[PDB]
RNA sequence: UACCUGGUUGAUCCUGCCAGUAGCAUAUGCUUGUCUCAAAGAUUAAGCCAUGCAUGUCUAAGUACGCACGGCCGGUACAGUGAAACUGCGAAUGGCUCAUUAAAUCAGUUAUGGUUCCUUUGGUCGCUCGUACUUGGAUAACUGUGGUAAUUCUAGAGCUAAUACAUGCCGACGGGCGCUGACCCCCUUCGCGGGGGGGAUGCGUGCAUUUAUCAGUGGUGACUCUAGAUAACCUCGGGCCGAUCGCACGCCGGCGGCGACGACCCAUUCGAACGUCUGCCCUAUCAACUUUCGAUGGUAGUCGCCGUGCCUACCAUGGUGACCACGGGUGACGGGGAAUCAGGGUUCGAUUCCGGAGAGGGAGCCUGAGAAACGGCUACCACAUCCAAGGAAGGCAGCAGGCGCGCAAAUU
RNA sequence: UUAAAGUUGCUGCAGUUAAAAAGCUCGUAGUUGGAUCUCUCUCGGCCGAAGCGUUUACUUUGAAAAAAUUAGAGUGUUCAAAGCAGGCCGCCUGGAUACCGCAGCUAGGAAUAAUGGAAUAGGACCGCGGUUCUAUUUUGUUG
RNA sequence: UCGCUACUACCGAUUGGAUGGUUUAGUGAGGCCCUCGGAUCGGCCCCGCCGGGGUGCCCUGGCGGAGCGCUGA
């Protein structure tokens, strides 16, 4: 199964499929109820949440974590690692004996969702801050808007 | 540290508790209670600095340990012991009952009160839940826990409360048009209508406040202690009545006190 | 001792750190725990706070629960089969949370068989005992009984259920962790998960 | 007070430095009448320490058979004061110092919806359907016999208590609510049958624990929240459901009013602990660094108070860098702040306030709410003390004081 | 050690001959970059609650920012450095106020500076039709 | 250039010495956890001397002995 690549069972604890209903309901269909849950700032729940099948726990919309702090911006760099993306931050430090600014930037790792799908790497992404997810990751995407070279 | 303090040094002691430099290195740590540190104001430095009944620290300790001071009706004999907003001072044997109301500059003032006064208080909402067999739960601005309360009560209002008994005889909902006094920040001891109030989801609130005489000033959310329903307090209320005097003005009406005197 | 901090490890661009203090107590850690199949041994542990957890290093019994009909019951567990984790633990038969062990099937052989008053598990060589046949075969009233036979129109079992009825023992996955709060409860596998975890236990051999 | 002057030439005008000039901090020299405030062994040696002191504690209210006391009354179990000792609490605060430490510490800003919390304040404390008008065994202080050169070392024997250590009920208790349910009644059909009721007999039940399922009181920006229902569970190294104490004395043998001490839990106060965003000196004669020995991430678990490569197994090959990574140096604890000052700026901040760190150097623990504690213990390394040579005992960067080091700092 | 030092020069220095422009050109990062364009749909009793206008930088405002120190108000310590006291014949009265880069939060402005909005038209706005999932109002209730 | 005086920095055979910091391999005190172990200390049993009550039997009290008894620390 696509859906069952680990060693372990993947499912969503808050949903149980052994409800043994009638045969009638084996002859109908085979489609699991989803657990999807509404993160809301203002923010909408992608649709490829509530209609997928992926099974991962650190998802806000179809997962346990719970989106507060700060709510940031950044611009897609490198979609390598599994399930993470790193993105850049820009922006203008004030230097106040010359009065002038210098450029400087961060690299800031953030967890990617399979419901944000057709994602390249030159894109602006908001991304909500959560819990530790694991050494160096705190943020989690929210929102993604296509670059300048927009189809 | 390996654990908690039991210290306070004089210059980290609260401002509004105006304590000279040169009596000593310590002042007064406040006992745990439901008052805040910062917040509160000590039995010592209010018998012994604001009323003068007492010269030094072992003379509080003598007026307590004789069971004459009663905070909101029940005998303290902690000297250290952090009484705060609206709180009722009764002291029997003078006959004197006192509530801890701030002034207009920022510091809590010598605000007595009459013996049919002393026998309520208001206390803010801060949660309300449901425990256990499903019996609503209040908790105030006064750590006080209280059961089975109206329904229309909500968090951010004002409920009365009856000292001898505990009970809630009366409350105002939080809603623009009602008057309401700042505990905390900059505009701290002030007393206007509230006239607005705007929302900051995953944020604080501000709530914008108007006077009697047309200043207009804001606060968070958490600093609003609604006092009564529309432009009539349900407490009395100190001399400055709640309005700040600018700098000019108080120079002004104080010059004018001395020429008066003759 | 084992301490369980952050400052001893790399930064993140691969540079080492330098520690400002020395080990607190707050970042403590403890030996493991590999609770065996044994009976019940549980040694009490004072933890933080002053509150206590509990070490099991042996388990026999435990509560699990057949989810599909709603019944949990204590029952003893048998053997050790494929871990998610590491295949090493089920060779030394190590209880932890989210393992796959054998239980024993008759507090829930008993149950089926009293509420729907059908034989389940019976092998087809006619075992007939007249403690089972007063609980299957006797006479109700005439509303009880209908009470009964509107029941059994949905008192139907999985094949892969009802197989592993026949020799007595089921599959379990155990979803409390024994070495914190002392005790091994679960739920019977059922579905695509039984199916799932059926095709990994043979893939082992 | 937005300032200059001397010095290169036979003489001139410049560049340019040297010297002069004023404050400010350390040391030092000479001099010194009155009075107010007032820093003071930081710099170098976080080097070493003789001696004394710096942490103890009882109310009416845990335990009094010391005649140790003047004195009641004499059958009064205990009149009172009260050493000792058991019990409880504190000793994790304060005081000192600045060695370590370069996104580390720390500052402003946020979050715990990811944790714990002695105590104070408030709630709760007949919600459970199953000897009590009082339960058991000891052991201190005390008496007596001792051992050792030696310590705040302790052995044996004879007594005796508990809010120490254990055990264990009555009562509200009559029931109620869920399953099992032989038997009984009514309506209808000619009947079989169908429908609606009553029920004896049994098994469970409250709050905290653990697992699973179900439906949708109150609230959030958002719960896998709170409250609810169902099937079970519930650790002997064990979970709550009061065998405790004082003062006034009473109403009709029963009922009782003020307190004190304890109690699982909830909330509150004092916090603590982890994370979020921005910010630090010099150095390229440091340009690539990390990953065998976890480096970045995924899955499942162990451990932890909890969130996390915190650790393990199996997978993937990631992660940072001229916008200066990685490495090195710092007479580097960080801020609030101090000196100087036209405006911009330069330098200092060991130092009484806030945060951090340490107790000769490493490491490991016990008790406890809280410590990896040092005026606690256990080892090793370096020093060092008494000795009958068998052994025993150590930690001034606490207040004085001494030695040493120095240009450099006060009273046992 | 600070000023003097416009002898470290952002304000604000020098490079023909006094110290000094690379032998020359290409070229990535960095720095800099020519004109140009004049607020509204639902609700609660004519206003508010809710959407943004492409996004910013900038500017003004607001609240949030430990005390001590510094600036500063009052006050004859006998004057002053200080202190937070004091004054009237039991009363009266203070213990103000300002400042607190950068970053984060909030609300007005829209010049200057970046940025996007239709060119295989997969464009805007209007009415029209079809395919699929689906709202659980209505059949006094229940299927 | 050659001759005379003083002081600094550098090269240098001697695989220099002193002081301190890193590591390979091996050994490894002490605490903590797990599995054993069992010097001692009771209780319930069994007999022997025996009082009371209830009715040869049981509840009891002072005990002594002994049994590869069981159970606890």
């Amino acid at each position: 199964a696509d859906i069952q690549t680990e060693r372990a069972y993947q499912k969503q604890p808050t949903i149980f499929q052994n409800k043994k209903r009638v045969l009638l309901g084996e002859t109908g269909k085979e489609k699991l109820p989803r657990y999807y849950k509404n993160i809301g700032l203002g923010f909408k729940t992608p649709k490829e949440a509530i209609e997928g099948t992926y099974i991962d726990k650190k998802c806000p919309f179809t997962g346990n974590v719970s989106i507060r702090g700060r709510i940031l911006s950044g611009v897609v760099t490198k979609m390598k690692m599994q399930r993470t993306i790193v993105i850049r931050r820009d922006y203008l430090h004030y230097i106040r004996k010359y009065n002038r600014f210098e450029k400087r930037h961060k690299n800031m790792s953030v967890h990617l969702s399979p419901c944000f799908r057709d994602v390249q790497i030159g894109d602006i992404v908001t991304v909500g801050e959560c819990r530790p997810l694991s050494k160096t990751v705190r943020f989690n995407v929210l929102k993604v808007t296509k670059a300048a070279g927009t189809k | 540290a390996r654990g908690p303090k039991k210290h306070l040094k004089r210059v980290a002691a609260p401002k509004h508790w105006m304590l000279d430099k040169l009596t000593g290195v310590f002042a007064p740590r406040p006992s745990t209670g439901p008052h805040k540190l910062r917040e509160c104001l000590p039995l010592i430095i209010f018998l012994r600095n604001r009323l003068k009944y007492a010269l030094t620290g072992d003379e509080v300790k003598k007026i307590c340990m004789q069971r004459f001071i009663k905070i909101d009706g029940k005998v303290r004999t902690d000297i250290t012991y952090p009484a705060g907003f609206m709180d009722v001072i009764s002291i029997d044997k003078t006959g004197e009952n006192f509530r801890l109301i701030y002034d207009t500059k920022g510091r809590f003032a010598v605000h007595r009160i009459t013996p049919e006064e002393a026998k309520y208080k208001l206390c803010k909402v801060r949660k309300i839940f449901v425990g256990t067999k499903g019996i609503p739960h209040l908790v105030t601005h006064d750590a006080r826990t209280i059961r089975y309360p109206d329904p229309l009560i909500k968090v951010n209002d004002t409920i009365q409360i009856d000292l001898e008994t505990g009970k809630i005889t009366d409350f105002i909902k939080f809603d623009t048009g009602n008057l309401c006094m700042v505990t905390g920040g900059a505009n701290l001891g002030r007393i206007g209508v509230i006239t607005n109030r705007e929302r900051h989801p995953g944020s604080f609130d501000v709530v914008h406040v108007k006077d009697a005489n047309g200043n207009s000033f804001a606060t968070r959310l958490s600093n609003i202690f609604v006092i009564g329903k529309g432009n009539k307090p349900w407490i009395s209320l100190p001399r400055g009545k709640g309005i700040r005097l600018t700098i000019a003005e108080e120079r002004d009406k104080r010059l004018a006190a001395k020429q008066s005197s003759g | 001792g084992i301490s369980r901090d952050n400052w001893h490890k790399r930064r993140k661009t691969g540079g080492k750190r330098k520690p400002y203090h020395k080990k607190r107590k707050y970042e403590l850690g403890r030996p493991a725990a590999n609770t065996k199949i044994g009976p019940r041994r549980i040694h009490t542990v004072r933890v933080r706070g002053g509150n206590k957890k509990y070490r099991a290093l042996r388990l026999d019994v435990g509560n699990f629960s057949w989810g599909s009909e709603c019944c949990t019951r204590k029952t003893r567990i048998i053997d050790v089969v494929y871990n998610a984790s590491n295949n090493e633990l089920v060779r030394t038969k190590t209880l932890v949370k989210n393992c796959i062990v054998l239980i024993d099937s008759t507090p829930y052989r008993q149950w089926y068989e009293s509420h729907y008053a059908l034989p389940l598990g019976r092998k087809k060589g006619a075992k007939l005992t007249p403690e089972e046949e007063e609980i299957l075969n006797k006479k109700r009233s005439k509303k009880i009984q209908k009470k009964y036979d509107e029941r059994k129109k949905n008192a139907k079992i999985s094949s892969l259920l009802e197989e592993q009825f026949q020799q007595g023992k089921l599959l379990a996955c155990i979803a409390s962790r024994p070495g914190q709060c002392g005790r091994a409860d679960g739920y019977v596998l059922e579905g695509k998960e039984l199916e799932f975890y059926l095709r990994k236990i043979k893939a082992r051999k």
